């Protein structure tokens, strides 16, 4: 019974700050983005006007990560009958490499879509209590950023929410297109980046302690 | 070929000194950190100190600061760890830790636990025991 506060796949520091790096660039660029700044009334008066790059720029620091299971040491909703799963603990500590299929932004939070593997599912829960009509591990993500009160994870809400208006053919078209992938809008703020080419990035699934 | 080398340690007595040398082979130079664990018997092991081939920092536990130096020879892909003013409380088998999937020391740190068997490499057992 030795339990985390968190189950999730950790990136290396290499890969998280190419993902933060990356994310923030991300930012930077939809923020001077002309369509972006065309719904700016979506996302007192215009003494900063909009800085995305510090309308989220709270971001708890260190390496990123998905988070599978959240356990607060011990069984905290089933979460030491996570950890008896023999996937679980053959996969703690081991090395996986997840997929960034996708950045986002929204009002709220800002994140990475994570297209986890069949046996990176494997641990994935789907123990919990807009992920209606939409496949397992769609919550999977990394959030980039939080702006101020927005406090939960609400980047994988977020992010699921954001996929719910995609499965009806809500992505908008190419709004526009941002280096390294393109770019949609689907609401108040909803933008999303699809990268052309899938970020890789390198992580470890292990288990917080603190 | 992952093979860890580690030598270099014994029985001492208290505010003697030692050293725990690795020689890390199958790993390239700079995607790699290596660091040693001490595991005393019957508690959790931690993280003594690692050194990343790449950046060249390093990491001590609290306890092990300023006492212990951890160093590599990244040409010869061996590490050393000067162990100082060892106190009879740093008795355990100190294993040499590689991690060659994140050449960051940020798996040697405490809040999360890496099997070093996936991508890396764990040492047998350099045996410390201090005394008096």
């Amino acid at each position: 019974d030795f339990l985390p506060l968190y189950f999730g796949w950790f990136l290396t520091k290499k890969s998280s700050e190419t993902l933060r790096k990356a994310g923030q660039v991300f930012l930077e660029e939809l923020g001077n983005h002309k369509a972006f700044k065309k719904e700016l009334r979506h996302f007192d008066e215009p003494k900063e006007k909009l800085e995305l790059v510090s309308y989220f720029g709270k971001r708890p620091p260190g390496v990123l990560h998905c988070t599978t299971k959240f356990c607060d040491y011990g069984k905290a909703a089933g979460a030491e009958e996570y950890a008896q799963q023999e996937v679980v603990k053959r996969s703690y500590g081991k090395a996986f490499k997840l997929s960034i299929s996708a950045l986002f932004v929204t009002p709220k939070t800002a994140g990475a879509q994570v297209v986890l593997t069949d046996q990176e599912l494997q641990l994935w829960p789907s123990d919990l209590d807009a992920s209606e009509g939409l496949p397992p591990g769609s919550r999977a993500h990394v959030t980039l950023g939080c702006a101020a009160d927005v406090q939960p994870v609400q980047t994988g809400l977020d992010l699921l929410d954001i996929l719910q208006q995609v499965k009806g053919g809500s992505q908008g078209e190419a709004v526009g297109e941002l280096p390294r992938g393109k770019l949609y809008s689907l609401g108040k703020g909803r933008w999303m980046l699809s990268l052309t080419k899938k970020m890789e990035v390198k992580a470890i699934f292990t288990g917080y302690y603190g | 070929e992952v093979q860890l080398l580690e030598s270099g340690g014994g029985s001492v007595q208290a505010g003697g000194s030692l050293r725990l040398s690795c020689a890390a082979s199958g790993f390239t130079v700079g995607d790699y950190a290596i660091g040693w664990f001490r595991q005393a018997p019957g508690q959790q092991r931690e993280a003594v100190a690692c050194i990343s081939t790449d950046d060249g920092d390093t990491y001590y536990a609290d306890s092990v600061k300023g006492r212990f130096t951890i160093s590599s020879d990244n040409a010869k892909k061996t590490a050393y760890l000067e162990m100082n003013n060892l106190k009879p409380e740093d008795t355990a088998v100190y294993h040499c830790a590689v991690d060659g999937w994140d050449s960051s020391c940020t798996f040697y740190s405490p809040s999360y636990y890496r099997d070093f068997s996936d991508h890396g490499a764990w040492g047998q057992g350099t045996q410390v025991t201090v005394s008096s």
